[PDB]
RNA sequence: UGGGAGAGGGUGGUGGAAUUCCCGGAGUAGCGGUGAAAUGCGCAGAUACCGGGAGGAACGCCGAUGGCGAAGGCAGCCACCUGGUCCACCCGUGACGCUGAGGCGCGAAAGCGUGGGGAGCAAACCGGAUUAGAUACCCGGGUAGUCCACGCCCUAAACGAUGCGCGCUAGGUCUCUGGGUCUCCUGGGGGCCGAAGCUAACGCGUUAAGCGCGCCGCCUGGGGAGUACGGCCGCAAGGC
């Protein structure tokens, strides 16, 4: 029962039909890993400092999940096997910290 | 053939190499301290870097060939000499890039290096 | 001319925030040392942690060309 | 970890009087299931000597506050070693 | 009970820079190396350049007179398991403490055993220079080893050459990290200068080498010698 930010980077030559597939198989693995959803961003195409897969461009995905901590390392797992899925970062939620 | 190119300058401590290049990066012809007629330490010389490198844009030129993006790597003794020779050689000089490789703490370099 | 200076309140620990971030990198993309920040030597570690998750993530260089 | 929830069960468990969380009983308790979850931690990670350390301090010090309690009434002490299973 | 900082430790993953090798392209007369050269490599097409692939090892900037640890030591990033430690509240127990001959555990590098791995580097080794000679310093190669797992070895300028605990004795200044009444005060670390005092002097000086108490270890001229013999430990090297 912990917070953490799943930080995905996809294929971003991918049709919006397979962009779906793609969420809906994220959201399978989300729920067979028993981790709860609290907030969703989806920033888009980005262009990337350097090339991923050789390609200049990257899809990204932000979510919010909460999950026992046993599980976030196999979840993890379960999200790179996939040849369309380019980065995966999970990271344990963190208050900000502010300058100024 | 093309009028533009680049011009890629490998100055080590003992020599410097000038190699022009297609956009592509396919050389069309180098040039280096021993292609004139240097040997030993002489071609670590500014002066064998500056004539090495005229000699690379004049063959550049007798291909036809006008403007060259410079590429540096090395900071050998003719380095600024060659790159110099370059800018009033008879090229148009429109950029120069520093691009030697350093290793983000890879590697264990040899014992005089250490 | 400090990077802390020119710029107003924002979390230390974002590592999204990419327009922000990239303040704090010189021209080869490296990061800035705290004589050029100007933030203290804790704000420093974050900046740096969060540095290189973004460098990670794909979104902050590594390292660029030096341009004349 | 040792979540608030367990550690305030062993503390209602053997507390003397309720408001009680400093007597030789509960620190005895306290150690003893610390002693064991860092047992079972150090049975899978055996190279991790620098946590054995600190459970070779744990044990030292529940034998001193096992010491003083036999030594000031017996019966406590016998009524809490059978209860926690400490002997051996 | 509520909070904090941290290269503290173990396990599983994965990011890019760079070296090397192989494939393809393009291209030619040398490259490399030094004080100067030579060995070497290269027209059987090297060096320099571009693209693709594979693999191993180490983590640039941040970064520090910085931090953590009992010591040895610890540095990309992410997740999990786990140790120590600090502050605030002044809540509970009620002297439950300190030290510690033996014992047990840990303990850099090198080294040893059985499997794996092997890019770079590199004891031994080969060659080139240098030199009166050069079993070296410099250069070109090169095997163990360096890496991983498990098991041994147990040493060091393992150093602050300063055993641990507690109390007392002017300050000034720099810095890391907490709390507050956030000018400033009050804790905990890391440095520099200095009261009194101490010291053969150098120097130390609230982080004592000052003033005291408790417990442990060690010394008694140099060499012979950390040697021999005996004993114990180790596969061996060798250790005590
Ligand atoms: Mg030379
Ligand atoms: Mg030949
Ligand atoms: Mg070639
Ligand atoms: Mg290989
Ligand atoms: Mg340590
Ligand atoms: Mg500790
Ligand atoms: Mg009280
Ligand atoms: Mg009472
Ligand atoms: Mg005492
Ligand atoms: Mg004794
Ligand atoms: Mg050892
Ligand atoms: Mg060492
Ligand atoms: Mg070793
Ligand atoms: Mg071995
Ligand atoms: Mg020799
Ligand atoms: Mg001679
Ligand atoms: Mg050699
Ligand atoms: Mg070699
Ligand atoms: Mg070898
Ligand atoms: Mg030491
Ligand atoms: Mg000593
Ligand atoms: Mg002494
Ligand atoms: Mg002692
Ligand atoms: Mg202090
Ligand atoms: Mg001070
Ligand atoms: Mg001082
Ligand atoms: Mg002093
Ligand atoms: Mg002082
Ligand atoms: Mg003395
Ligand atoms: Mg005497
Ligand atoms: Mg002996
Ligand atoms: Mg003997
Ligand atoms: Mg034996
Ligand atoms: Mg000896």
């Amino acid at each position: 029962m912990r917070r953490y930010e799943v930080n995905i980077v996809l294929n971003p030559n991918l049709d919006q039909s397979q962009l779906a597939l793609e969420k809906e198989i994220i959201q399978r693995a989300l729920e067979n890993y028993g981790a709860r959803v609290e907030k969703v961003e989806e920033l888009g195409l980005r262009r990337l400092a350097y090339p991923i897969a050789k390609d200049p461009q990257g899809y990204f995905l932000w979510y919010q999940v909460e999950m026992p901590e046993d599980r976030v390392n196999d979840l993890a797992r379960e999200l790179r096997i996939r040849d369309n899925v380019r980065r995966v970062m999970v990271v344990k939620s963190q208050e900000p910290f502010l300058a100024n | 053939q093309v009028a533009s190119g680049r011009a890629y300058i490998h100055a080590s401590y003992n020599n410097t190499i000038v190699t022009i290049t297609d956009p592509d990066g396919n050389p069309i012809t180098w040039s280096s301290g021993g292609v004139i007629g240097y040997k030993g330490s002489r071609k670590g010389t500014p002066y064998a870097a500056q004539l090495a490198a005229l000699d690379a844009a004049k063959k550049a030129m007798a291909y036809g060939m006008q403007s060259v993006d410079v590429i540096v790597r090395g900071t050998g003794a003719g380095r600024e000499q060659a790159i110099r020779a370059l800018q009033a050689s008879g090229l148009q000089v429109k950029s120069i890039v520093d691009d030697t490789p350093v290793p983000h703490n890879g590697c264990r370099p040899k014992k005089k290096f250490r | 001319a400090k990077v802390k200076a020119t710029l107003g309140e924002f979390d230390l620990r974002d590592y999204r925030n990419v327009e922000v971030l990239k303040r704090f990198l010189s021209e080869t993309g490296k990061i800035l040392p705290r004589r050029r920040t100007g933030l203290s030597a804790k704000e420093q570690r974050i900046l740096a942690k969060t540095i290189k998750r973004a460098r990670i993530l794909g979104l902050l260089p590594f390292t660029e060309k030096l341009v004349r | 970890p040792i979540t608030k929830e367990e550690k305030q069960k062993v503390i209602q468990e053997f507390a003397r009087f309720p408001g009680d969380t400093g007597s030789t009983e509960v620190q005895v308790a306290l150690l003893t299931l610390r002693i064991n979850r860092l047992s079972e931690h150090l049975k899978v990670h055996k190279k991790d000597h620098h946590s054995h350390r600190g459970l070779l301090m744990m044990v030292g010090q529940r034998r001193r506050l096992l010491r003083y309690l036999q030594r000031e009434d017996p019966e406590r002490y016998r009524a809490l070693i059978e209860k926690l299973g400490i002997r051996g």
